């Protein structure tokens, strides 16, 4: 299993994989109970009022002001039972993802994608960037710094606004310079989205109530794919967008979708990014990798004592798949770079995960959500690692009946309709 | 992110 231990929210802290921690949000905060579910990966069963000190208010704004696709509930994830269920739900989804070859590949890439040690001012020393770490309270009450790659945390005010967040740098654009940075994914396994089986209906803002439910494993995988891009510092600048001209409703509103999102979805959506620009990005990141290789060449000493210089240089040799000549200098091989870049951007996509999970899912990112449902994937009678909602040897096994909210209605409670509100 |  990906998660060797079946944590319970109330398990006593041990200061190792169950502990009170603080994140480097450049601000003050009371420690929060966190769980380390796998090497380099932690889960914080709390609403995220930490990564952005300006988004610490969960209370729903006036009914008069609150956009279309959004859902508020200041009380969600405030009780120990909810946190216990949250932990178990997130764990189950990691197992579902890991149970597929594609998921195993993605999670392996994520664990190997340690954020680069480029926090030093002297080019002759390798130093970690502290915002790619968390402070763990040890048994003696003292804090120790631990590097990590990924944190799954509850959503902020808008419960369904799932996304990847990471701490920036005063000068370096860590998610776009090949360095990478610790990724915090706002996510909840307790809700999901409703979509429509007919493409003409799903991509229309005035039609459909959301007959089918999105499998939460796909939603989490989508965020993990973004995390992968960001951990390897190859995310596409959000200002690079596609002026949607394939959907009259998007067009009439001049809506634009970032290339990063189209890439992440994959399939035909990825084709909206022309060859000219794809080549531009590819060369840009190849050069960034070259800079990382040269920085490693100049590294003559290492700061700290958490690992040897040789160990860390090797850690990044494996991450970026660099080559090493007779002398001992690192270089970026074109074939190896293209292979890794392609793996992270074309192999790891939402569309491919749908193929592996054998689930029904939106056929494109360019659609309109229909509704949000409350769900509970923890009980095996409701959802499993192997089949999600479409439980084998039951009436829900075929035709995605488990995702059909009308057939499997006991597993979904519609909380809000979005159709007609755009 | 999910989008529209
Ligand atoms: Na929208
Ligand atoms: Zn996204």
């Amino acid at each position: 299993p990906f998660v060797n231990k079946q944590f319970n929210y109330k398990d006593p802290v041990n200061g190792v994989d169950i502990a009170y921690i603080k994140i480097p949000n450049a601000g003050q905060m009371q420690p929060v109970k966190a769980f380390k579910i796998h090497n380099k990966i932690w889960v914080i069963p709390e609403r995220d009022t930490f990564t952005n000190p300006e988004e610490g208010d969960l209370n729903p704004p006036p009914e008069a002001k609150q956009v279309p696709v959004s859902y508020y509930d200041s009380t969600y994830l405030s009780t120990d039972n909810e946190k216990d269920n949250y932990l178990k739900g997130v764990t189950k989804l990691f197992e579902r993802i890991y149970s597929t070859d594609l998921g195993r590949m993605l999670l392996t890439s994520i664990v190997r994608g340690i954020p680069f040690w480029g926090g030093s001012t002297i080019d002759t020393e390798l130093k970690v960037i502290d915002t790619n770490c968390i402070n763990v309270i040890q048994p003696d009450g003292s804090y120790r710094s631990e590097e990590l790659n990924l944190v799954i945390i509850g959503p902020s005010a808008d419960i369904i606004q799932f996304e990847c967040k990471s701490f920036g740098h005063e000068v370096l654009n860590l998610t776009r310079n090949g360095y990478g940075s610790t990724q915090y994914i706002r996510f909840s396994p307790d809700f999901t989205f409703g979509f429509e089986e007919s493409l003409e209906v799903d991509t229309n803002p005035l039609l459909g109530a959301g007959k089918f439910a999105t499998d939460p494993a796909v939603t989490l995988a989508h965020e993990l794919i973004h995390a992968g891009h960001r951990l390897y510092g190859i995310a596409i600048n959000p200002n690079r967008v596609f002026k949607v001209n394939t959907n009259a409703y998007y067009e009439m509103s001049g809506l634009e979708v970032s290339f990063e999102e189209l890439r992440t979805f994959g399939g035909h959506d990825a084709k909206f990014i022309d060859s000219l620009q794809e080549n531009e990005f590819r060369l840009y990141y190849y050069n960034k990798f070259k800079d990382i290789a040269s920085t490693l060449n100049k590294a003559k000493s290492i700061v700290g004592t958490t690992a040897s210089l040789q160990y860390m240089k090797n850690v990044f040799k494996e991450k970026y798949l660099l080559s090493e000549d007779t002398s001992g200098k690192f270089s970026v091989d074109k074939l190896k770079f293209d292979k890794l870049y392609k793996m992270l951007t074309e192999i790891y996509t939402e569309d491919n995960f749908v193929k592996f999970f054998k689930v029904l899912n939106r056929k494109t990112y360019l659609n309109f959500d229909k509704a949000v449902f409350k769900i509970n994937i923890v009980p095996k009678v409701n959802y499993t690692i192997y089949d999600g909602f479409n439980l084998r040897n039951t009436n829900l096994a075929a035709n995605f009946n488990g995702q059909n909210t009308e057939i499997n209605n006991m597993n979904f409670t519609k909380l809000k309709n979005f159709t007609g509100l755009f | 992110r999910r989008g529209c």
